[PDB]
């Protein structure tokens, strides 16, 4: 699953 | 070029808004991140994790009722009521709009607008953390041992509620905590969510980017699969861009998004 920020 | 943008909208019978945090920064409405984006000490980054709700259940409860609370008085502002609008106007001519936005603040339904995807959820719905049951709730205080807390000043004492005592679950036998459905840094967007965007998104033939950008999250996922169809995207946003630079509106988008909606 896509992380938010891609987890930036 | 307003007149060539104008000229892909009057053909366009699917058109995708994504819309970022400046259409929700315009209405008044803080987003915590950035310069200023201090709520008692801490940053948005700080608390809008699964971590900080573990350890501080009762602290970020106060932070999201003090922002359920501020919305009160916050409005939708004009891009919003005109994107409200061209979906209701087109809708009536057989034509498709659709909002994916990234603000969790239900302004675009407060503004009318029915076709909307949440891919960051709401403000206002809670998720209970023991069954999982999603529920719609505007009330005002969340719950009692809320009511009157959440001061955003930095010297505020914490209300240290205890857990029992937070929004609860009220499938009476379940009774579990609520936490706000909302995606937080460091969990996933809803699979079946992103399913639903990849479809409209693919059948879209015009694209809006507003109050955020193409080049950012989570605008860079959307948009470069409509642009690899051929289809024109246009940002409306305060960003400024080089004059060595597919369409782009500069500015608030309450003045350029009602303009070249109408
Ligand atoms: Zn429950």
């Amino acid at each position: 699953g896509v992380l938010k920020e891609y987890g930036v | 070029d307003l007149t060539a943008f104008r000229e892909h909208f009057a053909k366009a019978k699917h058109i995708a808004i994504i819309t970022g945090a400046g259409v929700s920064a315009e209405s008044g409405v803080p987003t915590f991140r950035g310069p200023g984006g201090f709520w008692r000490k801490w940053q948005a980054q700080d608390l809008a994790t699964p971590e900080a709700f573990s350890r501080d259940p009762s602290l970020v409860w106060e932070f999201y009722h003090y922002r359920r609370e501020v919305m009160r008085s916050k409005m939708p502002n004009p891009a919003h009521l005109a994107i409200a609008e061209c979906e209701a106007r087109l809708g009536q001519q057989g034509r498709s709009v659709v909002i994916i936005t990234q603000n969790i603040d239900e302004l675009h339904h407060r503004a009318g607008s029915k076709h909307v995807y949440e891919i960051h959820g709401s403000l206002f719905k809670t998720r209970c953390m023991s069954c999982g049951e999603v529920k719609a709730n505007h009330k005002s205080p969340i719950c009692p041992a809320l009511d009157g807390k959440g001061a955003p000043d930095p010297n505020t004492k914490e209300a240290r509620i205890p857990v029992e005592l937070l929004p609860r679950c009220e499938r009476k036998s379940c009774n579990g905590l609520l936490r706000p459905h909302v995606v937080w840094f460091g969990e996933t967007l809803d699979s079946d969510i992103l399913t639903a965007v990849e479809r409209e998104l693919e059948k879209c033939d015009l694209c809006l980017v507003v109050g955020t950008s193409s080049i950012v999250y989570p605008a860079a996922m959307f948009a470069p699969q409509v642009a690899s169809r051929g289809v024109p995207v246009a940002e409306f946003n305060m960003e400024c861009t080089p004059a060595t630079q597919k369409y782009h509106f500069e500015g608030p988008c309450g003045s350029t998004l009602p303009p070249a909606l109408e």
